[PDB]
């Protein structure tokens, strides 16, 4: 018939994005850079001052309707009605950030309900799982967004894949307190030792500001980056934006990436 | 015997096509640079996002090796986009399937779906994952249109080129790419 | 065919028990009465003084081709091989008992592997959805045993069916979070909320030494009674085994539970 | 020539000692039962009351001229000459054991110079590794030895367990300061990665004391079972050590292991 | 093609030998009950204590079936006293090689050793390691010598059934296993 | 053969290069001021005030084009592509710099996997043990760069020093132990006693700000001085290199040292 809404198409929409790069945008002709460079889709979004809040949606159209390309937008943390909003309108995917302010800091959303696929960040195995049993779609790593400090998007990565790691050679006998002992949905863990692996596709986003630890990342294990806005604040966010473009899918072309750092020179 | 396959590692769900080559009883080989399709006797263009494949493509030297190459190619979501000889609202890319697509036909990600397809000549329980995905608007001379679902064709085969709008490598069903590799790359 | 194993088989073996009374027995010849008097089924054991360990198979044997009600025996706690060997006897359930030494201080039986039912004790609704994960088929309460006192036994009976009067009616956003809470697996108490009552049957343990405190057990909520050994610490054993039956049977005959506990006179 | 002393001697020593139990013994008498019983090796020895030393060399050789299967005798933590002098004897294997009194509480035996193997015990991969560095050419669990408590072992064989096998599929990158949270020598952690296995065998010891808790062992991963001086406190040890041995070879035999246990009846 | 051989899992070095198994191209089935016997085509006696090795035969029926069995064996250590018609000292178990062996001939473990081996028909250079050793005092009929150290012969080979004194197993070297499979088990 | 990228190759481009000074340069001009003061390499960088990153390979490609000297550029802690970057580009040597944002602040860079050698920063043998492990083939002062204080550079080098000769007539019961303590291999510390000396050069690095201190850090052992800003931030930095090259040199020509410093005469 037509199963619409099934998980497997919700995380499909994003096992099928992994190798480029999501670099966020403001406006529609950030949105056609981004498009131009090669980035596999958008983070629609306006802009420590104050309270953050969903994108207008005219913005967020404004960006939608300049590209071909997924765009995803950004809402509170258990916002029910700023995500339903958001998928009222189209929007591919729905990123419960804690980068904006939360509305619930006790539950998160209750992502099964709906039919958009969610993406949410994570620090461990313990807070992957709890997005996953929640009904996320798509993981991505917390890192410490606005700074372009690699620090913390390594540590989270490294973090979730050794735990990932061992859950998948451990003792049968032993997940049991082990869910209990990081906070995790049991019959999730289960799954991931049978799959082997991750049951979803993790991100990585945060510090990413050159295109030497964009590189980094995916030689971690990352499946793809999360750009935030620091493209457009360097003299040329086109090349930056296509060197990080190329650095994100020839990870190991060593002299390449020389290359494309060499030709860029901002902060 | 055991023959190498190549899938265009640029981006995409390349693992996903890699592992299916692996089902059928034969290598995979995530082509990166240009020289690696010396050493494949076929090519899948796996699914991903069109765009970010043109312009990976255009920046290599990949647009004019596969446009000159000889070797069977199958493609799949934005790899179909990327064969075609034009595109609707855009140009046509590798020209090598005679046929008129059309990008997003169905609505955005909460509109995509999954359905059982009957693609003549291979099975009639095919489950197919359509993501965003395209459907080809006309079809030329020599095009075998394989599956078509609600009128709107979505599977074709031309020749040594198999195309399709839907993505089987997400699903545990190889049947596609098994197809492809013993009765076209196997001819 | 035959679908020897299946979940609702282990936990309905159980389901059609609760209403009578499980009393413990060291010998054939208190099987003996343990039948004659109403049990539903007897709990062969042998024995702050040592290491408990199962009870010798020779002895369960003598208990089990004493009487045709269900044996039942008790394995330590994550004794793996211990709860093999009672399940080859064909023991019809093994309760993975905390009063006997454990012998897996981290991790429980892996219960879901047996194709015997287990029944497991609990304090709180946590250890319960716990021990259900692990594939517990019986739930008990863990109380004081040997002790008469039946404090703990409320206490434990009251804590859970207060905690899971609490899930039935709890808002679905706020289950995740709760689970996290309790540390219990989050699709057990999906489950739960869903059938709006525990999935298995919750008996009474501990502290059960008269007529009047069993059927207390029944009056707070609880589906049976496990009774210890006391019954032959009295004077009659087989007139203090008979009264509890009746009393655990007619729970609000209060006239029929004083004469009962008129009739007995011991500590 | 004759390559005597070679590392991969005297590990396999040990490695071709796997599936069977070493039982301990006192005098040649019990050493003629252990041996007539399925013992791959025994135990020498001669006894909080005092500061326990090596057993007298004449206990020792009365031991080893009344079998032909190995027989291993203890030495103090950090004794060099105790070690030294069982060397000379022609023993097959020195215990470092911390059931006797050490003699240097800071620094173990320098087991890389002797010609003799040697074990000693653990209760993680830090400790393990340690012995393993210092020269030791055998393993075994701390336990809670003289308690027939089964928790101690089941403790420390998981958790070596559970480490290694964490290692085994940790990345190579964060291995080094892996060895160093555990304490732990950095090559042997790469030598045990590379292996994909721990490069000693690992025996179970301590609160072995039934056929059930015996095959438990072996269940859990161990290559083999040290049992103390319980056999000989039994009203039958012949029978005992027989079941031992029969448990520990056929630890999945479970109608076996019923029978076997059916046959004792002792503390 | 791939056979089945069985090596005795009552105890001693079992997974090297089934290691050692699966490096000649076969499937190894660790054997703990007489059934067992009747599903492989060849047995490994494996090197372990033959005192516990005897005492775990006589008690599952294991001496009955295979006294009676017509099965080529290759026994290590302890597995070749096993096999020996005759032991210094003691009895003959499954008297099934015609020679006389003595068990502990050199040292203790204090002297267990490593050394090359010159097996007449196999290598001129196996890895042997003597642990505990025995080594075989008298040959009768038909008993081929195979390989000897100072004077005491330790290597020989009667028609179906190899018995040596030393553990090629715990070495990396696996043409012994080799040898007996495809020369023994398939003739 | 081609023996290329054996350890002794690695630490031999710097155990040929004691006795000289490496200065850190910015520009081609300054790296030829290097030069013809008689610097042994120079360190190209470009730049408490934000995130420390990889000089762009531009800035290296000139300084590399302007001197005939090795050049060797910084990396962030831990990162791999940065490294691997620098690998390409053909440096000399890679400095896993803790002056710069760290990448992992957990794991230290795969050192072994690259072929090019590295030169890390040390406060004790511990950590100069651990460097080593990883695969460093060159060793420094942690001191404090950017503040021309001496302090720490002296603490690092003596505490190194003194450890190191300990461990040079360490008993070889007590070294495991050692390893232990100070958290570090145990393969490099029995090496270590056995070569009788570090493995690696060790240089200074950090507080050296005039030709007093550079000399007093050959006088204390190190062989050879690492300057950062004490050459390029003073009013003549031609004359100043040029006599902390000489003082490098001649450490111990007290007279000539003190001709050098009545020549210069800034902070
Ligand atoms: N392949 C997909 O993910 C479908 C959407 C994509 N933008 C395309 O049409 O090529
Ligand atoms: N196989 C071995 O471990 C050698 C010693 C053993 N007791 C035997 O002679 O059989």
């Amino acid at each position: 018939s037509k199963i619409i809404g099934s998980d497997r198409v919700k995380r499909g929409m994003a096992e099928m994005q992994k190798g480029g790069v999501i670099m966020d945008v403001v406006n529609a002709e950030q949105a056609r850079i981004a498009e131009e460079a090669g980035a596999v889709a958008v983070m629609a979004l306006e802009r420590a001052g104050g309270v953050a809040r969903m994108a207008n949606p005219k913005i967020v159209e404004e960006v939608m309707n300049a590209v071909s390309i997924p765009v995803m937008a950004k809402a509170r943390i258990g916002h029910i009605t700023e995500a339903r909003v958001l998928e009222a309108m189209g929007v591919d995917y729905i990123d419960e950030s804690e980068v904006l302010t939360p509305a619930d800091e006790e539950y998160h959303l209750r992502k099964d309900q709906f039919t958009v696929p969610f993406v949410c960040g994570c620090r461990n195995l313990g807070e992957a799982a709890r997005r996953i049993g929640e009904g996320a779609a798509m993981l991505r790593t917390k890192g410490e967004p606005g700074t372009g400090n690699i620090v913390e998007a390594v540590r989270h990565m490294r973090q979730v894949n050794s735990e990932v790691s061992r859950l998948t050679v451990m003792n049968d006998d032993e997940i049991m307190t082990f869910a209990k002992d990081i906070g995790a949905p049991y019959e999730i863990l289960k799954q991931i030792k049978d799959n082997g692996r991750l049951p979803v596709v993790n991100f990585a986003a945060g510090g990413v500001a050159t295109p030497q630890d964009a590189a980094l990342m995916m030689e971690l294990g990352a499946d793809g980056v999360f750009v935030g806005s620091g493209i457009f604040k360097s003299e040329d966010p086109e090349k930056f934006a296509k060197a990080i473009v190329q650095a994100t899918t020839h990870y190991q072309d060593y002299e390449l990436i020389g290359r494309l750092a060499s030709e860029l020179g901002t902060a | 015997g055991a023959m190498k396959i190549g899938v265009l590692a640029l981006q995409g769900a390349v693992r996903e096509h890699i592992r299916h080559i692996e089902l059928s009883g034969h290598e995979g080989i995530a082509v990166k640079k240009v020289e690696q399709l010396e050493e494949i006797e076929g090519l899948i263009l796996p699914g991903g996002e069109s765009t970010t494949l043109r312009r990976l493509m255009n920046l290599y030297g990949f647009k004019e090796a596969l446009q000159n190459s000889t070797l069977p190619m199958f493609g799949t979501c934005a790899g179909l986009i990327v064969l075609a000889q034009d595109i609707v609202g855009e140009e046509g890319y590798l020209n090598k399937l005679n046929i008129t697509v059309q990008r997003n036909s169905f609505g955005r990600q909460v509109d995509s779906f999954e359905t059982e397809l009957d693609i003549k000549g291979i099975a009639t329980d095919i489950e197919g994952v359509f993501i965003r995905a395209p459907h080809i608007e006309k079809v030329g001379q020599g095009v075998d249109i394989l599956c078509k679902v609600n009128e709107k064709i979505v599977a074709v085969q031309q020749g040594k080129y198999l195309g399709v709008s839907f993505n089987p490598e997400l699903t545990d069903d190889y049947r596609v790419t098994d197809y492809f590799i013993n009765h076209i790359v196997k001819k």
